[PDB]
């Protein structure tokens, strides 16, 4: 069935802000805000534009003004916008994504017996489950919104008997609602709000897998928000897996970008005449790395460059030790200004002289483009080629750009777009 | 023993620095709080050691050679400062996890923790209580005077 | 194949009272009993203890804790 | 690498240590705080190889030590620390 996400209305003193201003105003809410078309973040209740009921609510808070996460978060997750909020307890997280959840509930049908939740919070304890269900049956007395918690260390047939009563929010531990679910307590099937709180707490306490099942087994045209007091490669790539063109907004205390550049060419056998064509200027800014997948690309390209009168050096894995500190040393001295190198054997080339890293292969995966990218000094920028069969990677490539606010050209975004897994899912 | 007036101000980028893409990062860190914990020692700082003790033991779960190697010195070194009390109440945890990887990860701490100290590792295990054929307790240590 | 960390990690396997990812709580609980007696039989007052608990001589009370050490907490399974 | 340590049970040899690593710990190759005598076992000093270097095998013109991190962490107490070379033989490097 369907079911509607976006209930902002962005407030005429938001809409009217200079762009200026609102630099000023996420530095000023200490916020670091990426990916594709964030909203603005508001800095008063009004801004929010809440009714009255669950103003009422809000004012028996517990709060005055909003938190910054709150500002920023409230706006992403009304405009029906998936979210990763890089934030700490308590810091109103968890009311940035109940009220919202609140609004999205109250669009829909009400619950018809067999119906499951509208809304999922998933928390890593039975105690944070508590709180959150608190919290939850708080706000949600605004609109008489029913919640149930259900929670590892909590009587099964309670649990059970709570979940057959009717709830629109469940509040709960991974494992003990899938295995809810199994037992057919409740169902997932009326699922289109769902928040992972604590992530990495979550993975950290062993539930990645029970948390990567219960996104499987929701609507994938769900919003899903998903909140970290850190960000981690493991999080990251949940991330990419059960969000879908995310509003990251990280607290600015708790984080501390590479220049993309992609250029889109004919074919594979034209990148050779890309590269000539700027290898010497890309050498005057300093050491040069190309990457390619494998081996024989890798010999290839090196053999190529070589004869073009280059010096260069070539790193693959099947170089034995003292044959590998060789070429890494003579990279490090400056003996050589350019290293082809496959991915499989890169380890040693955090060199700070390497002022460009030229992307020649696709990458096998957006995790191994950022590795390589990686590499890069500033003054240094990271070149991707790219060709019209790489329309997928280039899917993936667009989102890691917006994440990281770098530029994504028309012609890159029109070549993700012929997907429709892309050209749809797209927020 | 001079550094013992200056951990508070240096734990906020540690915190920031054991948290943080870059390997290079963490493996300095840990280093960081090994050379404090060894140099601070019998001065009553047990508070910031547990502090950051709980951003160091994260990264056990790490296949690099190097960072594995600076983060098992640094929890060497909050053996001494800390105890070895503290130590194994974070290493019971997973000694018999069902997963193997687990159980190999707390395996090598415990074994460090029991090389070094397995003399007052005696007042510090937890009770085990009897099954249907084997006897787990220590009564002696129950006997009142 | 030979380093120095792998020499370091196969020499800690030769400590008695080390265990790993195959150690079950029999063994691991007849090492702890193993050396709690060995240290009762060290630490004097420890020893002091438990003959006033148990109003015995400090001689039977070591030769007690002697011949507890070759079987604690019976046999095991399989 | 083909090196460890010897870790044989030590006796009352002392070692010692070439010009080059002079100052170092056996142990963790730092600078600061030189605390414990380092002693060796009776077949590592003996006949041609006594007095050598412990740590690269050259010759020896002063004594070793552990450092003070080494000494509290009771990292004295294993073996003998010399350094063996398993990839070559006994007259070689
Ligand atoms: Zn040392
Ligand atoms: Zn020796
Ligand atoms: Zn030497």
């Amino acid at each position: 069935p369907p079911f509607e996400k976006n209930f902002y209305n962005e407030h005429e003193e938001i809409t009217n802000l200079t762009p200026q201003q609102l630099i000023d105003l996420r530095h000023k809410l200490n916020l670091r805000v990426s990916g594709a078309a964030p909203p603005r973040p508001g800095s008063s209740f009004a801004h929010f534009g809440f009714d009255e009921q669950l103003m009422h609510q809000i004012r028996k808070s517990e709060y005055t003004q909003p938190t910054p996460i709150q500002c920023q978060g409230v706006p992403v997750a009304l405009s029906g916008r998936d979210m990763i909020g890089i934030a700490k307890t308590g810091s109103g997280k968890t009311a940035a994504f109940i009220w919202p959840m609140l609004i999205h509930i109250m669009d829909q049908k009400e619950l018809e017996p067999g119906d499951g939740p509208i809304a999922v919070i998933v928390c890593p304890t039975r105690e944070l489950c508590q709180q959150i269900h608190a919290e939850c049956k708080r706000f949600g007395k605004a609109y008489n919104l029913r919640s149930v918690a259900v929670y590892g260390g909590g009587s099964m047939w309670e649990q059970a008997k709570a979940l057959q009563e009717g709830a629109e929010i469940v509040v709960c531990t991974p494992g003990r609602l899938i295995d809810h679910v199994k037992k057919k307590a409740t169902n997932l099937q009326r699922v289109s709000y769902l928040v992972f709180d604590e992530a990495d707490r979550m993975f950290d306490m062993g539930f990645e897998y029970q948390v990567r099942s219960i996104a499987s087994h929701v609507r994938p045209d769900r919003q899903t928000l998903l909140f970290s007091a850190t960000f981690r490669k493991k999080i990251e790539k949940l991330a990419r897996d059960i969000l879908i063109d995310p509003i990251r907004v990280v607290q600015g205390d708790i984080g501390e970008d590479v220049t993309q550049i992609v250029e889109i060419l004919h074919s594979g056998p034209s990148k050779w005449n890309w590269l000539t064509r700027r290898l010497v200027e890309f050498t005057s800014s300093g050491s040069v790395l190309l990457f390619v997948t494998k081996k024989a690309n890798a010999e290839e390209l090196a053999n190529n460059l070589k004869q073009e009168g280059h010096n260069l050096g070539l790193l693959h894995g099947d170089m034995d030790q003292s044959e590998r500190n060789k070429v890494i040393s003579d990279f490090k001295k400056k003996d050589i200004p350019v290293l082809v190198a496959t991915d499989v054997a890169a380890r040693g080339l955090d060199i700070p002289s390497i002022k460009t890293v030229i992307n020649y292969d696709v990458a096998r995966d957006i995790d191994t483009h950022t590795h390589r990218i990686g590499r890069t000094g500033e003054k240094g920028v990271a070149y991707t080629l790219l060709t019209p069969k790489d329309s997928n990677f280039a899917g993936d490539l667009v989102r890691n750009l917006e994440g990281a606010n770098q530029h994504v050209s028309k012609e890159l975004l029109d070549l993700a777009m012929q997907n429709a897994w892309f050209r749809k899912s797209r927020f | 023993e001079m550094g013992k007036d200056y951990i508070y101000a240096v734990t906020p980028l540690l915190e920031d620095a054991l948290m943080d893409r870059d390997l290079v990062h963490r493996q300095t860190a840990s280093a960081v709080v090994q050379h404090m914990s060894l140099g601070v020692y019998g001065f009553g700082c047990e508070d910031s050691l547990n502090h950051l003790l709980n951003y160091v033991w994260p990264n056990v779960f790490e296949t690099s050679p190097h960072v594995i190697q600076a983060v098992m010195g640094a929890l060497e070194g909050l053996r001494v400062a800390i105890g070895p009390c503290r130590m194994l109440q974070y290493c019971l945890q997973g000694l018999f996890h069902p997963a193997r990887k687990v159980r190999d990860v707390y395996w090598k701490i415990y074994n460090s923790i029991y090389i070094g100290s397995q003399d007052a590792l005696i007042a510090h295990y937890p009770r085990i209580y009897n099954d249907d054929k084997n006897t787990y307790i220590r009564y002696e240590l129950d006997y009142i005077l | 194949r030979y380093t120095i960390h792998s020499q370091l990690e196969h020499l800690q396997s030769k400590y008695i009272g080390t265990g790993h990812a195959d150690t079950t709580k029999w063994e691991w609980l007849v090492n702890q009993h193993r050396d709690s007696y060995c240290s009762y039989m060290g630490h004097f007052d420890l020893l002091n203890y438990f003959a006033i608990a148990e109003n015995e001589s400090k001689a039977r009370v070591r030769f007690n804790l002697m011949e507890k050490m070759l079987q604690p907490c019976g046999p095991p399974a399989d | 690498p083909d090196l460890i340590f010897c870790r044989k049970q030590a006796g009352v040899a002392i070692g010692r240590l070439c010009e080059k690593c002079d100052g170092k710990c056996v142990i963790c190759d730092s600078y600061v705080r030189p605390c414990t005598l380092v002693r060796i076992c009776d077949e590592c000093n003996y006949g041609s190889y006594q007095g050598r270097c412990v740590i690269c095998g050259g010759p020896g013109v002063s004594d070793a030590y552990y450092c003070k991190e080494c000494t509290i962490q009771e990292k004295d107490r294993d073996g003998c620390p010399k350094i063996v070379n398993l990839g070559s033989s006994k007259t070689d490097l």
